[PDB]
Formats: structure tokens, C-alpha cells, sequence
């Protein structure tokens, strides 16, 4: 029923790992395609003629795999934004060479960042890319619910956190995917892969996402809270917002390290399972209306036309 | 010496120990596999050949950073999100995994023992600052005071609860565990190094994404040059009584200053990004660089 | 892509013509007294994912012949590929050259250039500016592999096909540019009006200054039916070396090859052919210094329109 | 359904 | 297949 | 066309300049005692129908020095004009050259490169990359005029504007295509919403290997009225030599000089912008090695869509 | 004039 993939930022070995990670039960793999510490040059010398592979093989995995169980993340050092006008152009050169190498391989999917307010020049590159030969691929923006800076811990002495309400403040996020998609001209290709955190923000901020293309919903180990058992579950009002997402129909990707550790990695997954089998089973109307979500029809004429 | 049969090509640490072996760390950043290693020599001048260690080890994944931990324990940041402990055996003919304890939940980037030699701090991707006991394997505290990824964490000298940070978020924080806020904000373009003077307790170097290298007295302005063309990947302080600085670069070059940033040695030996650089304590004119060239270089400085 | 590349290597028949090609060359440039001493250079000039760069080393092992090579590609991306083959497999004996072959600084002469940059229509995928580029890196008495190809065309008759093409009308472009340009398409349901007569020729290495890869070229079809013309297939022959070649002419056809289906060139408007007419057909390889492309025209028994004038509905980017 | 024709 | 791409 | 030329040629104020900097620098390079030994080798690169031509050999005149001319062109019908010219006028002294200054072998180098290959927007005729291909041939120590160009924009509300953009959609291409083009217009009901900042600066010769003419801008405009958004103007300076300098820039513009009205970059949906926002705007100059373009897009006080992407409804051929 | 060409 539920949809799941496993969300690394370390393969050592494709193979060992993602026969790990389907006997862990997921469905795909979110792992980086370059290694993500490997930072290239492209202009100056001597490390732009930098010898031998630049990654890993295509051969590693059969044409089928990549196309149904690899999602590619973009390396964490390309800053397309940076004020370094050297950074800025080693990593326009490098985010088409990353996303040139997704679409070689057949990559369902690539999953890029929006961790800042401006990313102008990072959806010029790939509105360039989109409008550069086969139109298939999705790109899942990594988007938070509530941005890093809001939620970091109240222990910088000088730099206090702000405990004053601003609303339009705290849906920041969201104008960060709004700017990024304007950008890219609304491109259907350009989704969202929403990123929650262990405190969940006011129902404004959540409720801002309606109507929003959500492919996926990112879930790290630490929003996981502990039950008398020892096992991974999550607050009532974390479960309301995977209820809201169940209807969705989005993948789930579950991030970071085992924080159960005497409890085995699979019962995250488990949890999103029990999860999914408990919720309302749909009515009359729903099970008769399912297809038809969001389906355009043109209205029926029964005057003009013979039904 | 039942070691690996072949170090991989991407160098990324070097640190010489009081007698003046040299422990190496390497990643392989590209290819099939994905891991790393641990490397001895006793003999620093064979490095990095290894029918010539004393010692190697396979690690799972690749060595983002490390760092002696007394004479025998080496401390592992590791790109699976592990904080690893090392330990040399009595005959220093194998390295032997102490602990592997995964508590990040990204790439651990840097790593830093502090005063006692007892605990130790790490900044990782997933924009944490851990403080661990070594003794114990666990972790005492986790700090998420930064809002980007911790670039380099640094270990005051003397002061067991004092320590540096710096980050993405364009935040250079000064941390001292004593105080219920620990963290406080030191007053452009991102920090990307950091280094303690080794004998003014208040004082610090940080060096920067666009290739300056500023001086900081923790009380007040700021000294700086242009060094680099690109990014300072570390800064290293000499052991003489009268300290000389090295910087390494992106730009594939090591830079060796005085007290007023002025410089005094150059070198382009690096063929690709110069990663470490450790002073000899045996003779301190010697200043060795590794790379992802896969060169040692062991540079004669004039001092 | 890295799947088109896997269609590619999938056909057994055409790698292990190279190979037989290849062979020959060795024996015929190195005498069996020189086997030890002399080592040939050989460069494959788009080398893919490695296939011609493999079948160049089975070659020179069943030759008993000493090679150099270097495996020249454009696409980084099948470069990563080449270069994880090239520490895993080949060695020093491979050097791999991420570049364009008209642009390669080659630092060494060539005795033998290996390429596969042909289309269904033989030089629609500019094989003949690549190989004119690269010239200048093979030797005075230096070998091309291939040699030498020829294109075909023969007038064609279906409604299907003619339905198929006009169908493909698309928004924000000429209402009629889907007539003006090539379809790649394994021919079924047709008729072949008469039999196909050679277009166009290229010869590697070209020794006529300044080339000149334009042409023009008049074909006289005999047609002994009556019937309706909807467009010319197109194929072409390959001389790999010497008595080794490729062919996927329906008469001569390479059995078990199946790299390249049929081109088709349609016409806009369909033509009425009568018992014992003859098809009068034009075709133009045309260029500029960014593009190549073809203008074709039907003139007897009647006249159609010129096709794609000056490349407005179809190009072939350099 | 729903009164409506058409669509895909 | 046969040297092309595209097509439905 | 010959019009076009002789249109240019209307405008005294520019050769007059032009002839002024050329005067000035051979006084610079040539000390009055060297005066009859001394030779100075002038290439007019673009010559069309010859009035750099005839404004350097005044320059020379005036500054009592001895030049030697080259004229090039790569326009073979201007070519015809200047030759007649060489043959009836100039005699020897001028050398006319029918070739594109980026692949022409120049027999010597040049102690000055004379050109004007500037458009509305300074660079959008391609100045940068035809000097950046033809300063192989300047001597270590020679001159360029112009020396320097620099682009500004300024946003601007105009309904009636708007609407003459959007009645330019034709049929066969994107219905929004007119809204990604700049246009060459004299602007005259409109208003000008902030004061000109400049936007993209190049310097001859370019010593900053590589050169990479690509370029990215951000520009924050500050507005003091309530208005609505509908493009922005564009404008240039260029230094010729020294002091000496043309201007379309409306503060600075060159008096009596009408080669050049200003261009309009549009936006596809106009923005409303209230008293005391910002105008945050983003250019970027993009190319491939067959064409330049530039793409826009207005960030602040709302996000438009990214204008041009990949030059799909503009592009400057090379 | 001024640079341009076409229009009408
Ligand atoms: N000018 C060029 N320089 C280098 N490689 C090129 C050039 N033009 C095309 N190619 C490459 O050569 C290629 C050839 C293919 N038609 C055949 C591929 C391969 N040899 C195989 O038979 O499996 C593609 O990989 C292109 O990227
Ligand atoms: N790469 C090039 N090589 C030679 N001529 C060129 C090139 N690009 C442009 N031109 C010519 O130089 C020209 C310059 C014009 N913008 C100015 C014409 C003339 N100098 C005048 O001021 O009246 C046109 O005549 C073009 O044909």
C-alpha cells in the first residue's frame, strides 16, 4: 500500500546497498550519483584536468534499476547562489554535469535542494536543462516545513531565538518553492519533496501546501518518538499530517541514521505501514470517485448532445 | 605488513605524533568503491607506499577528517555519519577498531580532541555539534545551534571547555560548555577553516571560501591578506616558540605566514586540492602536505 | 543515454565485422618478420561505452599484432564508463581521450582510425565532417575504418505510413514541417515501387581539397505498377575493409543486424503513379558551418514542392 | 463520472 | 530500436 | 543592406569621435622626434562601406603620423564598395581584407584595432567575441578603440508598450515569444521608474584567460511611485579612447548622436510595484559556440518567469 | 534607424 524509499548520503557499494535496502523492505534508493565530498573543478589549474573516473560505472546496475529504483540527489556543495562568483560558475558547470548524468543513466527522479531564500540562478540551470532533449525525469525540490534557521536550539548566548509570532515569517518555505517553481515557469517536471521536522509548525504554515504538487514526504529518524516496547512511532499530530499525506498519495522517504538501535532499521517503515492499514476506509463516494481525483472532464451537455 | 594491497587515491589527512610517525587517511572519491583507510609509517619519507607502512587498515567508508587521540588512538569522521575510535595494538602492527558509533544522520566533516585527551567534539552535513566521551563510547550533549553544515570544529589548546565552530550559515561560534547558552557569536564570505593560536589562549585564525586568512582576538579591527585564490581548506600553526603559519587551498597551493599574515614560503608541488599539512616534531623546519593528487610532500621551510 | 548505448551493443553481427575488419588491416600493414617490433596505432574515434575499443583487442590478439590505442569519445558521460573500464580492465595499453575528434591535439600519428558514426541513411549522423576533422591525426598511408559508404533510396507506396506522418502536426510550428523531415521507422505495411538506386557516396580518408560534403543527386525510378508514391526508404552499404561490410540495403542485407531500421523521407502531397511511368526524384545534402541537413523534390510524373528548404523543418546539428 | 466526459 | 528515438 | 549602411554613416557625431580617439592615441604611441620613421599598422576591423577608414587617414593627417591601413569586412557586398573606394581613393595605403576577423591570418600585427560592432545594449552584436578572436593579431603593447563598453538598464512602465509587444504574436511559434526579445525602440511614452545602473562590462584586449563573455547580474532598483512594471530599457557608454566616449545613457548621452535608440527587454505579465519597494532584476549573458542570448527575470517585489530560457525565442547567431 | 530593422 505505502510507497517508501531510503534516503542515503553514503553508498560505499551500489550493489551491497541496495540489496540492503530492498530486504529492509523500501521500494527505491535517494543516494548521491558523484560522491557528494568529491567537489570538482572546471576552470582554473591544475585540478580541472584531474585524471581517472569521475564517478562510479553506469555498468553497476542493469538499465531497469536505474530507471525504477534510483532517485539521484544533487551534491551538497554546488551552490549555484554563492556570492563567490568562482563557486557560483564551478557549480553551474558541475549541477548541469550532475543532472546531464541523471538523464544518461535514466534516473526516475533527481532530488535538488531550496535551503535559502534565493535560488534564482539555480532554477535558470535547470529550466536550461529541462529545455535540453529528453523531457521525462522529475526534479523533487528538498523543501523544510520550517527552515533550519527557525528551529535551531536556543544556546547562542548574543543571537536569542525569536519567541515573537510572525506569521507570514514562519511560512518562509513556502515562498521559497513559490519564487523557485515562478522561475521555472511551472514546470510539471518540478515537484515538491517536503521535509518534516520533529516540531511540527502552526496549521497555517502546514495548510499553506494545499494544492501544492507534493511527490514526496521526507521523514528523518529523530522526529521518531519511543513507545514502552522500545519501538519508532510518532506524535498525534505528526500521524494527522501522514493521514493528510496517505490521500496524497505520496512516496515516503525515510533520512538519517537508526536512532532505535536495539530495534532493528526496518520498524520506521513498519510504523508507516501500521500507520497506513489503520485510517478510515474510504466511503460510497470514495470508492466510487477513485480515479477521479483531480481528473479535468468537460461537463456533460445533454441538450446539444445525444449521451 | 597485513595491511590493503593498494591506498586510495584521494588523500585527505596527514598528522605527525610526538616521536614524528605519520598517520595518513585516504578516501577513494570516485570508482567502483567508495571506502577508505588508515595508514602508519614509521618511516614518513616511503609514504605513500605500502609495502612500506608499519601499519594500514580498510575503513567501511570514506575519511572526511581524523586526529590523533594520545599516541595510540586515532578518532575517524566518516561519510556513514560515524564517529570512529581507532586504537594501534601493543606491537603498533595493526590498527583495531575500538568503537563505531553512528550519531550523525550525515557525513561527519570534522573532528577535534579536546584538552584532556578524554572527549572530543564533532560537526557533521546533518548541522549537529556532538560532544563525546571516548571512555564510555557515548555521546554527553548535541548542539544544534547552527543552521547550515558545520564546516570545521577546533578544539581550544588548554580549556577543556572551550571550542570553535563554523558553518554555512556564515556563523563563527565561540563554545564553552560552562555556560547555560554555550555558544557565542564572533563578529562576509563563509568560514572554512579554523585554527587556535597555539600560545595566545584568546586568539585565533579563520580562514575563508574566497582565500583570506584573518587573525582574531576573542576581546576586539581584524588583520587579514588575500593568500589564496580559492577557498582555505586548513591552517596549520609551526611548533617553534614563535609560531609560523601554513594555509592550504582549493587552489592547490600551501602558503607558510608570520604574525602578520605576511608570507614567507609558497609551494605548487600539488598537482589537485592540497587537503592536510603537519609540522615534524622532530625537525621543525618540516612541513609535510598531502592531496588528491596522492602526493606526500615534505617541504623544507625557511625558518 | 546509457540504454541507447545498451541497444547499440546488443547486435553480435556488426561488432564482429569490425573485428574481422580490423584483423585484416593488422595482417596487411605488419608483416610477420616486424610482429614483435612493430606497434600499430589505433584510435577509435567515438568509442561509446568501449565495444569497437574491445573489438580492436580481440582483433590484434587473433592477428598475433601489437596495437597502441586510444579510444576518443565526445559524451562525458559514456566517458565515465570508458575511464572505470580503462582502471579496471584495459590498462596502459588504453588511453582515453574525452573530446571531440574534430578538435584532439592528438600527440601521435594513426596507422588505423576505427569509427561507427553512421546513420540509416549512412552520413545523416555526420560522418563525413567527424572523419574529415580527424584526418589530419592518421598517417600518409593510414587506413579508415570504414573505408568507404553509400546511401539508397527507393520509392515507396503507403497510406499507412503517409497517415502515420501527417498525424504529427504539432503546435507552435509549421502546420506542414512533419512532411519536411526524416522518420527512423521499420517499414511494414508497403510496397517498394522500384528497386534502390545509390544517392550518395563518402570515401575515408578524402582526398579531394577542401572536400565539399554537399551533393546533389537526380534518380530515375522505373515503376512497373500503378500506384500512389508517399515517400523514398532510404538505407545505405558500408565498406568496413575491403571485402567486409554492412549493409542493410534489402537486397544485400547483413543477416541478424539490427542497428538500423529503414529511414523514410515522405512527400506532402501524394502522388498518382501509372504503369510504366518513371519517379523523377532530387535530393541536396546541404550545409553551413552549424548545420547539415537534406532538401528533396519529386519532379516527374509531376511536380512536388522542394522538402525542407535551407533546413526550416529539419537540421543535423554540428 | 460526477457529470462530467472527457479527460484524458 | 534501429538507430531511432521518440515516437508515441 | 546598403541602406542600413548609409544610414549609419548619417550620424557625423560618432566618426567624429572615432577619429578624435584614433588622433589622440597615435600622438600617445608615436613621440614627435620618430614622426617620419615611425609606422603605425591600424586595422579597421568591420569596415562596411569605409568611414573608419576615412576618419583614421584624417586622424592620421591631423596628428602629422604615418599610418598603415587594413580594412576588413567580412560583408562581400560592402566589400565591393570599399574596393572601388581602394581602387579610385585610397590606393596602397589601404589594404581591404574580405574575411571574418576571427579567422583571418594577418600578414603583421597591429599597434591599433579600430571597431565599432555595438549594438543598443553595447555587446548584443557580438563585440566581445569577434575582438576576443581577433586580439591574437594586436601587438603585445597595441590598443583597442573602443577600450571598454558597459550596459545599463532601467525599469520602465508603458501600457501602450505592453501592447505593442503583445500584438507581435505570430502564428507557427510560442504565443508568448514576443514578450522573450528585445526590441530597438525610442522609447517615448513611458516612464522610467528608476535611474540606469549598469548591468555588463567588457574590456579589449582581454587579458583574464579563458575570457568567458558570460556573465550574471543582479541590479536592486529603488522606486519612489505607485506604478506597474512592464520591461526595462536598455542603454550603453563605451570608452573609445582616454576621455573620449559615446553615450546612450539619457544622463550622460552623447548630444546630436542618433545611431543607437534605446532597447526594451519586456515582461510577459506586467507587475504592479507600490511607493518605496525595490525592483530586484536578473541578467544573465548566455551562449554555446554557435549563439549568444540573454535571459531575464524580476525577482522582487513579485517573481516573473525566467525570460529567454536557452535562447528558445531569441538567440545572436556567431 | 537607431540599430533596428523590420517592425510594420
Ligand atoms: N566529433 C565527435 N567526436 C567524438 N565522439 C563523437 C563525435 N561525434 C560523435 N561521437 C560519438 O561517437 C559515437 C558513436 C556511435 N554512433 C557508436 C558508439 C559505439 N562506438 C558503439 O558502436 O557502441 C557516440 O558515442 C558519439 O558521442
Ligand atoms: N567577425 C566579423 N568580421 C568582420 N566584419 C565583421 C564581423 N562581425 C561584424 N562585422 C562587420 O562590421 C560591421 C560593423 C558595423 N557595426 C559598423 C559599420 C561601419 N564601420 C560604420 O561604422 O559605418 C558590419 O559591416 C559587419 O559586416
Amino acid at each position: 500500500r505505502v510507497s517508501s524509499g531510503r534516503d542515503l548520503n553514503c553508498v560505499p557499494e551500489i550493489a551491497d546497498t541496495l540489496g540492503a535496502v530492498a530486504k529492509q523492505g523500501f521500494d527505491f534508493l535517494c543516494m548521491p550519483v558523484f560522491h557528494p565530498r568529491f567537489k570538482r573543478e572546471f576552470i582554473q589549474e591544475p585540478a580541472k584536468n584531474r585524471p581517472g573516473p569521475q564517478t562510479r560505472s553506469d555498468l553497476l546496475l542493469s538499465g531497469r534499476d536505474w530507471n525504477t529504483l534510483i532517485v539521484g540527489k544533487l551534491s551538497p556543495w554546488i551552490r549555484p547562489d554563492s556570492k563567490v562568483e568562482k563557486i557560483r560558475r564551478n557549480s553551474e558547470a558541475a549541477m548541469l554535469q550532475e543532472l546531464n548524468f541523471g538523464a544518461y543513466l535514466g534516473l526516475p527522479a533527481f532530488l535538488l535542494p531550496l535551503n535559502q531564500e534565493d535560488n534564482t540562478n539555480l532554477a535558470r540551470v535547470l529550466t536550461n536543462h529541462i529545455h535540453t532533449g529528453h523531457h521525462s525525469s522529475m526534479f523533487w525540490m528538498r523543501v523544510p516545513l520550517v527552515a533550519p534557521e527557525d528551529l535551531r536550539d536556543d544556546i547562542i548566548e548574543n543571537a536569542p531565538t525569536t519567541h515573537t509570532e510572525e506569521y507570514s515569517g514562519e511560512e518562509k518555505t513556502w515562498m521559497w518553492w513559490h519564487n523557485f517553481r515562478t522561475l521555472c515557469d511551472y514546470s510539471k517536471r518540478i515537484a515538491v519533496a517536503l521535509e518534516i521536522g520533529a516540531d511540527l509548525p502552526s496549521n497555517h504554515v502546514i495548510d499553506r501546501w494545499l494544492g501544492e504538487p507534493i511527490k514526496a514526504a521526507i521523514l528523518p529518524t529523530s522526529i521518531f518518538l519511543t513507545n514502552k516496547k522500545g519501538f519508532p512511532v510518532l506524535s498525534k499530530m505528526h500521524q494527522r499530517l501522514i493521514f493528510r499525506l496517505l490521500k496524497l498519495e505520496v512516496q515516503f522517504i525515510i533520512t538519517g541514521t537508526n536512532h532505535h538501535s536495539e530495534k532493528e532499521f526496518c520498524s520506521y517503515l513498519q510504523y508507516l505501514e501500521y500507520l497506513s492499514q489503520n485510517r478510515p476506509p474510504p466511503n460510497a463516494y470514495e470508492l466510487f470517485a477513485k480515479g477521479y481525483e483531480d481528473y479535468l472532464q468537460s461537463p456533460l451537455q445533454p441538450l446539444m448532445d445525444n449521451l | 605488513p597485513n595491511a590493503p594491497a593498494c591506498m586510495e587515491r584521494q588523500l585527505e589527512a596527514a598528522r605527525y605524533r610526538s616521536d614524528g610517525a605519520l598517520l595518513l587517511g585516504a578516501s577513494s572519491l570516485s570508482g567502483r568503491c567508495w571506502a577508505g583507510s588508515l595508514w602508519l609509517f614509521k618511516d614518513p619519507c616511503a609514504a605513500p607506499n605500502e609495502g612500506f607502512c608499519s601499519a594500514g587498515v580498510q575503513t567501511e567508508a570514506g575519511v572526511a577528517d581524523l586526529t590523533w587521540v594520545g599516541e595510540r588512538g586515532i578518532l575517524v569522521a566518516s561519510d556513514s555519519g560515524a564517529v570512529e575510535l581507532w586504537e594501534l595494538d601493543e606491537n603498533e602492527t595493526l590498527i583495531v577498531s575500538k568503537f563505531c558509533k553512528y550519531e550523525h544522520d550525515d557525513i561527519v566533516s570534522t573532528v577535534s580532541v579536546l584538552s584532556s585527551g578524554t572527549q572530543a567534539v564533532s560537526g557533521s552535513k546533518d548541522i549537529c555539534i556532538k560532544v563525546w566521551d571516548l571512555a564510555q563510547q557515548v555521546v554527553l550533549s548535541s548542539y544544534r545551534a547552527h543552521a547550515a553544515q558545520v564546516t570545521c570544529v577546533a578544539a581550544s589548546p588548554h580549556k577543556d571547555s572551550v571550542f570553535l565552530s563554523c558553518s554555512e550559515d556564515n556563523r563563527i561560534l565561540l563554545w564553552d560548555t560552562r555556560c547555560p547558552k554555550p555558544a557565542s557569536q564572533i563578529g562576509g564570505y563563509l568560514p572554512t577553516s579554523l585554527a587556535w593560536h597555539p600560545q595566545q589562549s584568546e586568539v585565533f585564525v579563520f580562514g575563508d571560501e574566497n582565500g583570506t586568512v584573518s587573525l582574531v582576538d576573542t576581546k576586539s579591527c581584524v588583520l587579514s591578506s588575500a593568500v589564496h585564490s580559492q577557498c582555505v581548506t586548513g591552517l596549520v600553526f609551526s611548533p617553534h616558540s614563535v609560531p609560523f603559519l601554513a594555509s592550504l587551498s582549493e587552489d592547490c597551493s600551501l602558503a607558510v605566514l608570520d604574525s602578520s599574515l605576511s608570507e614567507l614560503f609558497r609551494s605548487q608541488a600539488h598537482r589537485d586540492f592540497v587537503r592536510d599539512a603537519t609540522w615534524s616534531p622532530l625537525n621543525h623546519s618540516l612541513l609535510t602536505t598531502v592531496g588528491w593528487d596522492h602526493q606526500v610532500v615534505h617541504h623544507v621551510v625557511p625558518t | 543515454e546509457s540504454q541507447t548505448y545498451e541497444v547499440f551493443e546488443k547486435d553480435p553481427i556488426k561488432y564482429s565485422q569490425y573485428q574481422q575488419a580490423i584483423y585484416k588491416c593488422l595482417l596487411d600493414r605488419v608483416p610477420e618478420e616486424e610482429k614483435d617490433t612493430n606497434v600499430q596505432v589505433l584510435m577509435v574515434l567515438g568509442a561509446g561505452r568501449g565495444p569497437l575499443v574491445n573489438a580492436s583487442l580481440r582483433a590484434a590478439k587473433q592477428a598475433d599484432r601489437r596495437i597502441k590505442l586510444y579510444a576518443v569519445e565526445k559524451n562525458p558521460n559514456a566517458v565515465v564508463t570508458l575511464e572505470n573500464w580503462q582502471f579496471e580492465e584495459w590498462g596502459s595499453q588504453v588511453t582515453v581521450v574525452s573530446s571531440d575528434m574534430r578538435e584532439w591535439v592528438a600527440p601521435e600519428k594513426a596507422d588505423i582510425i576505427v569509427s561507427e558514426l553512421l546513420g540509416s541513411f549512412a552520413d545523416n549522423e555526420l560522418s563525413p565532417e567527424c572523419l574529415d576533422g580527424a584526418q589530419h591525426f592518421l598517417k600518409d598511408d593510414g587506413v579508415s575504418i570504414p573505408g568507404e559508404y553509400t546511401s539508397f533510396l527507393a520509392p515507396i507506396s503507403s497510406s499507412k505510413l503517409y497517415n502515420e506522418v501527417r498525424a504529427c502536426r504539432e503546435k507552435d510550428r509549421d502546420p506542414e514541417a512533419q512532411f519536411e523531415m526524416p522518420y527512423v521507422v521499420r517499414l511494414h505495411n508497403f510496397h517498394q515501387l522500384s528497386a534502390p538506386q545509390p544517392c550518395f557516396t563518402f570515401s575515408h580518408p578524402n582526398r579531394d581539397p577542401m572536400i565539399d560534403n554537399n551533393r546533389y543527386c537526380t534518380l530515375e525510378f522505373p515503376v512497373e505498377v500503378n500506384t500512389v508514391l508517399h515517400g523514398f526508404a532510404g538505407y545505405f552499404e558500408t565498406v568496413l575493409y575491403q571485402d567486409i561490410t554492412l549493409s542493410i540495403r534489402p537486397e544485400t542485407h547483413s543477416p541478424g543486424m539490427f542497428s538500423w531500421f529503414p529511414i523514410l523521407f515522405p512527400i506532402k502531397q501524394p502522388i498518382t503513379v501509372r504503369e510504366g511511368q518513371t519517379i523523377c526524384v532530387r535530393f541536396w545534402r546541404c550545409s553551413n558551418s552549424k548545420k547539415v541537413w537534406y532538401e528533396w523534390a519529386v519532379t516527374a510524373p509531376v511536380c512536388s514542392a522542394i522538402h525542407n528548404p535551407t533546413g526550416r523543418s529539419y537540421t543535423i546539428g554540428l | 463520472s460526477g457529470r462530467g466526459k472527457g479527460g484524458k
